[PDB]
RNA sequence: GUAACGGGGCUAAACCAUGCACCGAAGCUGCGGCAGCGACGCUUAUGCGUUGUUGGGUAGGGGAGCGUUCUGUAAGCCUG
RNA sequence: CCCGGCGAGGGGAGUGAAAAAGAACCUGAAACCGUGUACGUACAAGCAGUGGGAGCACGCUUAGGCGUGUGACUGCGUACC
């Protein structure tokens, strides 16, 4: 019988955006 | 006249600097280098 | 005189395991059977496999009379877990865990 | 040449957490709280060694007043006639000598009274 | 029966057939220790003086044992200023057993 | 939310004047122990005595040490 | 040989110096998770300790009293870099 194997991958780390208005903008 | 009952003469092998090594040695965090600045750098200091 | 039964590896988390382990602790053997009958469990079906291969045990390799058995000792501990992965929404990853379990039964006479 | 630090770490770790026993939580379990926890004891066993001598001569004193209002008279007009009468008792035997014996302090305080009338 | 005395500029309270516990005393362990100063003796009746040192009282007792007390630590430490210390301590004793109060 | 004595409470437990007591610190004194620097002796050299005095500490300067792995002493010594 | 689904897992027997060397196999630490015993805890307010301190349990001891564990109540006390 078979034995049991793991396996994992990484993100690309997407560039997110924070899209409401800045914090205290101009 | 043994290899094991040679010695050095007195005052003759003081041990040298080492720092970084904790605060009882006297010389930990900087090591004498100060703060901050131009000198305190890696590589820092001027020309003659 | 102890006799004991191990399920090792068993596929079941600790702490669900051990809500049934409770029930019967310190009761004779006669009740603790039909009481793990009557619960509408997953582990039941597991400790009372356990508890009966316990009892054989305690009849066949040592001395007869299992009309005066008691449940002296039961605890679960936890095994080595399996991983896994999930998908998530855009594009993560999330990891999962398989937990297992080990459950041990000791019964006496005394 | 190349060198491994397994062995005194270990030793070290091992070292601090003993004298941790009996503190709560993971103050007795983790060596980043322990180390913490074994420090600011050791201030306060140094502090403490100075309060102790405080709290027990004003234990005493407030142990003294008592009695000597018992017999009829304050504490500083008491010590005032112990000292002119010269009796070089301390404190501590004083307050001793107060809760354990009745018929001695009522003999010290006649003599106090007796040299300061 | 019970006397008063002083030995390492404290006071003790002491009767016959007990142990005490002082000062280091610079004296060979088998013989004898005097204490000619006495500052009260009771016994149904107190000899107390007013003038200090009882005027013929002495205190009988020889020495026991010599040693040392258990360890302390010292510990000193400054907050976010690179400073701290260690040391440790043993204090030295004497045992004297009391054998005789003379009024 | 009392909220402009820390509270309780106070017609003296408030204020002015005089006086005598006592409490009160890691300050001073008493007892025991450690170390640094001088002066004077002996060893007349290491050292051993008599004393006087000093010992909060960051940046930083000076002086002494503990422990770890390798090489000699090692065909030695310890160890079923 | 026995329980179990002609399972997985165990309990005996046997080999071996050793099976707590059983193939998930030399030794086998820490974080983390459990079972058992002793003491404390349901009128009590805060960097969780430190100084004082009854009571209880266990061991020794010739009383005397010690040693270990726990810790009611109480003074002081706002982590580290
Ligand atoms: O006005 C405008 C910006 C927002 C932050 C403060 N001043």
């Amino acid at each position: 019988v078979a034995v049991t194997v793991y396996e994992a991958w990484r993100q690309l780390g997407y560039k997110g955006s924070w899209w409401w208005p800045r914090i205290r903008g101009p | 006249m043994r290899l094991n009952t040679l010695s050095p003469a007195e005052g003759s092998k003081k041990a040298g600097k080492r720092l970084g090594r904790g605060i009882g040695s006297g010389l930990g965090k900087t090591g004498g280098r100060g703060h901050k600045g131009q000198k305190s750098r890696s590589g820092g200091g001027v020309r003659r | 005189m102890e006799t004991i039964a191990k399920h090792r590896h068993a596929r079941s988390s600790a702490q669900k395991v051990r809500l049934v382990a409770d029930l019967i602790r310190g009761k004779k053997v006669s009740q603790a059977l039909d009481i793990l009958t009557y619960t509408n469990k997953k582990a039941a079906v597991l400790v009372k496999k356990v508890l009966e291969s316990a009892i054989a045990n305690a009849e066949h390799n040592d001395g007869a009379d299992i009309d005066d058995l008691k449940v002296t000792k039961i605890f679960v501990d936890e095994g080595p877990s399996m991983k896994r992965i999930m998908p998530r929404a855009k594009g993560r990853a999330d990891r999962i865990l398989k937990r297992t379990s080990h459950i041990t039964v000791v019964v006496s006479d005394r | 040449a190349r060198v491994k630090r397994g062995v005194i770490a270990r030793a070290r770790h091992k070292k601090i957490l003993k004298q941790a026993k009996g503190y709560y939580g993971a103050r007795s379990r983790v060596y980043r709280v322990a180390f913490q926890a074994v420090i600011k004891a050791g201030q306060y066993a140094y502090r403490d060694r100075r309060q102790r001598k405080r709290q027990f001569r004003q234990l005493w004193i407030a142990r003294i007043n008592a009695a000597a209002r018992q017999n009829g008279i304050s504490y500083s007009k008491f010590i005032n006639g112990l000292k002119k009468a010269s009796v070089e008792i301390d404190r501590k035997i004083l307050a001793d000598i107060a809760v354990f014996d009745k018929v001695a302090f009522t003999a010290l305080v006649e003599k106090a009274k007796a040299a300061l009338a | 029966m019970y006397a008063v005395f002083q030995s390492g500029g404290k006071q003790h309270r002491v009767s016959e057939g007990q142990t005490v516990r002082l000062e280091k005393l610079d004296i060979a362990t088998g013989e004898t220790v005097e204490f000619a100063e006495v500052l009260m003796i009771a016994n149904g009746e107190e000899v107390k003086i007013g003038v200090p040192f009882v005027d013929g009282g002495v205190i009988k007792a020889e020495v026991v044992a010599h040693g040392r007390g258990e360890k302390v630590k010292i510990v000193k430490f400054r907050r976010r200023k690179h400073y701290r210390k260690q040391q440790g301590h043993r204090q030295w004793f004497t045992d004297v057993k009391i054998t005789g109060i003379s009024a």
